[PDB]
This record gives structure tokens, sequence and C-alpha cells, in this order.
DNA sequence: TCGAGAATCCCGGTGCCGAGGCCGCTCAATTGGTCGTAGACAGCTCTAGCACCGCTTAAACGCACGTACGCGCTGTCCCCCGCGTTTTAACCGCCAAGGGGATTACTCCCTAGTCTCCAGGCACGTGTCAGATATATACATCCGAT
DNA sequence: ATCGGATGTATATATCTGACACGTGCCTGGAGACTAGGGAGTAATCCCCTTGGCGGTTAAAACGCGGGGGACAGCGCGTACGTGCGTTTAAGCGGTGCTAGAGCTGTCTACGACCAATTGAGCGGCCTCGGCACCGGGATTCTCGA
């Protein structure tokens, strides 16, 4: 059964911060779980949000004000300037 | 003339190490037996995942650490080195768990 | 609650079909039967140069079935106390039991080798079947009426017998309650009814029906009438009996030299009886018509009686307060 | 194949070790049972709840994406299990 | 308090399997049209908020003061820590059976989607009594003398 | 432990009212009817994880065993806190007035939705080998009696 994961991504930033360091399969799927765990937490705010907001259309504005919502201080500044890097850097092509 | 920590000391080594691991600190079939016995109340006969098992013993343990590290707090806001039923039960009661 | 200083060493006793006498064993070997009513020693009987460790009563009282650590076993006649018979086998014999509707026959468990039920007529022995083949480790005993054995091994397996064919007639295995056996520390019967218990090693004794386990059959899944245990301490019970009733079950704390009393019915612990903290307790009887329980720890034997209202309390005695109840005359002349 | 009693299979000195790594140094006897008692409660949800999963699961294996999806909404979610 | 002893830290060496790397092998990601539509936005209201200001007053701040709980100290008991011993069953390794879990392939029952019509719901008026409020009263309860 | 006095509180009363139960006309979501697809349901198959047992070990649990250590009870005092009474103070009513901004409608349009065609990023599976786990042994450091 074809089962999706991001483990390989977690290797590639881990390489990308900390190129000299192994990890244990199980930290890897602690991970992963969390990763899952931040994305549903998001993507449920969203949705909460837009219906307060009566929208059917959950757009990156939405994104970084959830994150906003969820994440505490600096972490959510630096998290809502990646995100307006990245939808910048996407958006440039 | 035979030797003998003072008393807590050799518990307090305990404490230190048991800090520095991390694996479980329960015995997995009695465990598993308890959780059996549990699961036959509400329905008999019912299989399980080892993870599944695994899961329920360590994510038991951590609440239970959790619940032994705050009674500790309140028994210092008790001005006492013994633990007291009492300072459970009232954790519990602070934890909305009564 | 009362001892007794003529005898010494002692080791097991076991009393007669009306609990009149006591035939208790010494280091020494002898045979001190101890009489209750005169409160004194009614006959000495040079069994072993080995210690006593199994003894028993004829349904006539005429005969005893005695064990030494010599592995040597012999009955002797209480009248005379000569050694009627004497055999001797491999695997130290653990128990010894008359047959209680024929004293000719006696079940022997060893300790190693199944137990054996041989005839005093004639020197014969039938050796009785095991389930697992390998327990080294079964007690044994007839039933009330001696029609059926019961055997237990050290893995918890049960096998009913009938006493004539040694044909297995039930059987079934107890638990530790989750999957685990326990090894059978001794099975005990009631003199009166059917009700028996069982001594395990998981310190908790389980009394049952036979008539349930007969009617369970092979194999089965029979429940015990009762579980009783010391939820406190969980202390291991070194020998247990009934009442003589059937509804008063005793069990003797070695761990901490005391006795428990429970329940049949119930099940609800009678009391406790505290012995000598510094006593070892090795062996308890039950007297078989009388609250009265003796006791034989580090060699003492001790006496535990149970008295009613009277011998001083009987005016007409009350408890509580009565208002008396005026008439309608009361005053009229 | 019926259950029981498995409760004080947990050893004091299990139950102990438990308070050290908590970082306790003296302790009652009071507490064990008590303890227990607990440790019954918090698990007497999460296996029903559990297996309600698996009730809707229409399985007779239990899993532990069901105590994970309990234990998420016992808001006390776990990470490591898929 | 300077040693003895004990639990520990660290070092080298052994052996291992998970971490990882690579390999077939897709389906899910991309690309590109195409379309109906969510909302972006403009442009109106109007109203609820926002501030203004005055008037009354219940409320707030501080005082003094009794006082009584917090706190600090002592001695006791008992009791839980530490260690020693004895017992056991968790574990671990292996085996085995099957029963359930997961899979795939059909098959079709039910729901989404559409269109019609109207009737229950909703905004909106409308008398109107449950209860808010004030007052005098009768009962309960504290606090101090006896 | 009681009684007397103070005080605070539950009660009946009266009326005021403004929420509130009630009724409307009008609106549209709900019902009713019809069509499609395809998620769900069923079944046969495979696998294979689990649940069961069996034997040996010991680390671990049970149990016992002092015994110093603190839980606890009590006991003195004192400082900090209730209290009732002072004081002054913003809080609330209320009513005024402006509008900034919610809050509504009407576009029109970019924007995924969606589908179809394409595939390489990724994932199950297969070696592989090296940090890592274990072990034994030596050296270090805490601790409890001087």
């Amino acid at each position: 059964t074809r089962k999706e994961s991001y483990a390989i991504y977690v290797y590639k930033v881990l390489k990308q911060v900390h190129p000299d360091t192994g990890i244990s399969s199980k930290a890897m799927s602690i991970m992963n779980s969390f990763v899952n765990d931040v994305f549903e937490r998001i993507a449920g705010e969203a949705s909460r949000l837009a219906h307060y907001n009566k929208r059917s259309t959950i757009t990156s504005r939405e994104i970084q004000t959830a994150v906003r919502l969820l994440l505490p201080g600096e972490l959510a500044k630096h998290a809502v300037s990646e995100g307006t890097k990245a939808v910048t850097k996407y958006t440039s092509a | 003339k035979p030797h003998r920590y003072r008393p807590g000391t050799v518990a307090l080594r305990e404490i230190r190490r048991y800090q520095k691991s991390t694996e479980l600190l329960i015995r997995k079939l009695p465990f598993q037996r308890l959780v059996r016995e549990i699961a036959q109340d509400f329905k008999t006969d019912l299989r399980f995942q080892s993870s599944a098992v695994m899961a329920l013993q360590e994510a038991s343990e951590a609440y239970l650490v959790a619940l032994f590290e705050d009674t500790n707090l309140c028994a210092i806001h008790a001005k006492r080195v013994t633990i007291m039923p009492k300072d459970i039960q009232l954790a519990r009661r602070i934890r909305g768990e009564r | 609650d009362g001892t007794l200083d003529c005898i010494s060493m002692a080791l097991t006793c076991t009393f007669n079909r009306w609990g009149t006498l006591l035939a208790v064993g010494c280091n020494d070997g002898r045979i001190v039967i101890w009489d209750f009513l005169t409160r004194g020693i009614a006959k000495i009987i040079s069994a072993h140069i080995h210690p006593v460790c199994s003894l028993c009563w004829s349904r006539d009282g005429h005969k005893l079935v005695s064990a030494s650590t010599d592995n040597i076993v012999s009955q002797w006649d209480v009248l005379s106390g000569d050694c009627d018979q004497r055999f001797r086998f491999p695997s130290p014999i653990l128990k010894v039991q008359y047959h209680p509707r024929d004293q000719n026959k006696v079940l022997v468990c060893p300790m190693k080798s199944a137990p054996v039920m041989l005839t005093l007529s004639d020197s014969k022995h039938v050796v009785l079947p095991v389930d697992d083949d390998s327990d080294l480790n079964v007690v044994a005993s007839f039933d009330r009426r001696g029609e059926y054995i019961y055997t237990g091994n050290a893995k918890g397996k049960i096998l009913v017998l009938k006493t004539d064919s040694q044909d297995l007639v039930a059987s079934f295995r107890v638990t530790t309650g989750t999957s685990n056996t326990t090894a059978i520390k001794s099975i005990e019967f009631a003199r009166k009814g059917s009700c028996f218990l069982i001594n395990t090693a998981d310190r908790i004794i389980r009394v049952y029906d036979g008539r349930e386990i007969l009617t369970c059959g092979r194999d089965g899944e029979p429940e015990p009438m009762q579980k009783l245990q010391d939820l406190v301490n969980r202390t291991p019970w070194k020998k247990c009996c009934f009442s003589g009733d059937g509804e008063y079950i005793v069990a003797g704390s070695a761990r901490q030299h005391a006795l428990y009393i429970w329940e049949k019915s119930i099940g609800n612990l009678v009391k406790i009886l505290h012995g000598t903290r510094g006593e070892l307790l090795l062996d308890v009887a039950w007297h078989p018509v009388r609250p009265i329980i003796a006791s034989i720890s580090s060699g003492v034997v001790s006496i535990w009686a149970q008295n009613q209202v009277e011998n001083w309390s009987a005016f007409k005695e009350l408890d509580e307060n009565v208002e008396y109840e005026e008439r309608e005359s009361e005053f009229d002349i | 194949k019926v259950l029981r009693d498995n409760i004080q299979g947990i050893t004091k000195p299990a139950i102990r070790r438990l308070a050290r790594r908590g970082g306790v140094k003296r302790i009652s006897g009071l507490i064990y049972e008590e303890t227990r008692g607990v440790l019954k409660v918090f698990l007497e949800n999460v296996i029903r709840d559990a297996v309600t999963y698996t009730e809707h699961a229409k399985r007779k294996t239990v899993t532990a994406m069901d105590v994970v999806y309990a234990l998420k909404r016992q808001g006390r979610t776990l990470y490591g299990f898929g």
C-alpha cells in the first residue's frame, strides 16, 4: 500500500541545517506526526475563521492570520516573514 | 562495620538516573494484562497492536509522572517531603479531574 | 488461648472422628495422643526415629496412619500402639489419607511420584494417573464420602477421578486470573456437605462445590464458590481447614503467625487470631464438632475455643433498655 | 479467559520508580492503590473511547491510531504512531 | 574534618541492525485550457460607538485597632529509606494456528444536484404581567456578660 | 453554656414596567420530485499479527529490618489582616450629538475547479555498514565516620 510521509524532506532540511547528523526512524515518525498535527491545526483554524468570515476561499491572508493566532511571538513573526518571502518567490514566476 | 547511605540519598540518585534515563519503568506483560482486563469490561475478546499497547503504556506513564511531578510541587507548597493522598486528589481537582 | 506443656516437638496433629482425641507427631518420631476432656495425654507410641509429618485417624478411630520423614508409613492401633503394617517408598511421602468409608484403603501423596492408593488387607497399590506427566508435585485427597479423588498439580491442573476405577470423571485447570497456572498447595474437603477448598501458590484460597465440578465435566471452567485472601498483607497460607459444620474457613499465616477466619456463604472474614510473633506457624486444625482450633507452631500446640454469652451472664439478662408497655388496666385495681 | 486484578500487578517498586522519575523523595503507602485507581480511571476512558473508534471501525483488533485520536480528543495528543 | 568505600565516568573493543542509500515503478503532481463564480471593490446607509457633559451617590481609600492566624521552634513517633535476603515471572526466544485485517472486484442505494412551489420562520409591532424595586416587618444569628 | 441586644436577613406588600409573550405579512428554505454516480457494501483471498503456549534467568519484586528523619502536634508571639468608621471619588444615568465604520447591495473579474494528458518525484523494497549499544575494566568523585 502506497503510504505517504515526509521523512525524506525531514532528512533534506536536516542536511540543510545539520549535514553530519543521523536520526532514529522513531524520531522521524514522531516529527512526521508533529507535522500532521500542526497541519490539521492550522487548517481547521483557517476553515473556522473563513466560516466566521463566511469565506469559501482559504488564502494566504487566512494562513498568516491563523499562524499568528497559533504561534507565539517571534515564532509567529519569523513564520509569517518566511511564508511571505516564499509566496513572493513563487508569485515572482 | 556495615555502611548504609542516609535516607533519600539512594532514592535521590535514583531520581537523578531516572531523569537521566528515558525508557519505560513498567513491566510490559502486567500492563498488557491490565489493559486487556479493562477491555473485556466494555467488550470481550478484542485484539491489539503491540504498537498500540506500547503507546498506551507510554502515554499513561507520561500522565503519571506529570501527576507525580506536580504533586511533588504541591507537597513543596505543603512544606513536606512525604506525599499525601490529598495532594494527588486536589491536584486532579486543579487538573479538572474531579 | 490455651496451650499444653505436656507435649513437645509438636509437628502435626489430627482430630479423631468425634473430636475427643488428638494425635500429634513429635520430632523424636513419637505419637502423642492427647485427650481434650481429661486435658491430658492418652497414649505415647514409638512410631519412628524420624519425625512424623502426616497423621490420620480411622473412621472407627482404632487405626492411625503415620508417615515418617524416612519415607516410612505405618498403621498403628490406637489402643495398643503396635505397627499394624509398614511400607516404604521412593520420593518421600508428603501425605497419607485413610479412605473415609473404607479404612482398609489409604491414599498416599509422595514428594516426586504420583499419589498411590494402597490397601491394608492386601499390600497392593494403584498408581493414580497424572495429566501432564511432568508435575512431580500433585496433592490428592478423597472427597467427603471417599467416592472421588481430587488431584491438583503444581501447574494448576485439577483432575477428579473415581476412587474405584481411577477414571477421569472431571477436570479443569485453575487460573491466576490472567492466563497463568499456580502450584496447588493443598486440597481440603468438608466433613459435612460437598463444599471443598483449594490452597494455591497465589495465596488465594478457592472454594468450590464438587457437584459443580462433576457437572462441569472434563476440561471445563468451573467458577469457585468463593475466593479468599489477605488483600491487605498478601500472605501465604501454610495450612487451612474448614469448620466442623463447613460454614467457617480458617487459614494459617505462617508469614506472621496469624489465623484468618472467613465464612463460606458470604465469605466475609469472621475474625483474626494473633499468635506469638516469634513463633513459626506450622500446623492448623479445627475441632470437628466444636468451635475449637488446634495450632502447632515452633513445636508448641495452642487451643482456641469460642464460648457463648453465658458462663457468667445467666433475673433475665437483657442487653438494651426496655420501655415498659403499660396496659389499659395498668393502674386499675 | 476472563481476566482480573491486574491492577495490583502494578508493583509498588514500579510506582516509586515513576515517582523518582517525577522527582519525588518521600512517599506514603496510601498513595499506591489510590494511584492505581486514578490510573485505572484514566485508562478507564481512553480504551473505551479507543474501542469506540474500533466500534465504528467495525474491527476486532484495536489499533494505536485509536488511542491517538482519543488522546487528541482527550487533549493529550501523542506523536510517533502515524 | 581526611580517608574508605561506593557509585559513577570514561576509555577501548565487539558486534548489529537500523539509517541510509539506491532501484524499480508508478500515480500523483504538473500543464493547460475553460468556466462559472467568490469576492473585490464601489458605493450607499445608519447606528452604535465614541465622546461630552452634568448630576447623584454608592462606592472607594485610608485609620485605627483588635486579634488571631502565620510562623517559627521542640520534641515524638513512627515510618519510610536502605540494605539484605528469598522468591518469580517478565522477559525472551521460539514456535504455531487462525482469524481478523486488509484487498480487490463487483454492484447498486443512496445522495448530490435541479427545479417548483409554498409555508413555516422571521422581522416587526403590541398589549401586559414577572418580577424589580422599595418599605416596613418579623425572624436568625452573632457577641459579650453572666 | 444562656440570655440580651444588635444587627442582618427573609416576607408581604404595591406599582411599573419593559422585557416578553403573542400575532402578521412576507419571504425562501424546506419540502417534493427527478437524475446520476459511485461511495458504500459484499465477498472471496491472502497474510500475517496476534494470540496462544514452553522453558530458563535474574533482575526484579516481596518481604523483612532497623532507624534516623520528618510529620505532626503543640506552644509563644506578632504582625498582618478583618472591620467599622470615617473620609473623598470616580461610577453610573442619561441624554446629547457626529460619524466611522459596520453593514448592506451591485457589479465584474480573476481565479481556482476540473478535467485531461503526461511523468518523475517519490515510495516500497533491497543491500550495507558504522554509529551505537553493550561490556569489562580502570580511574574519579560523593559520603559518611574521624
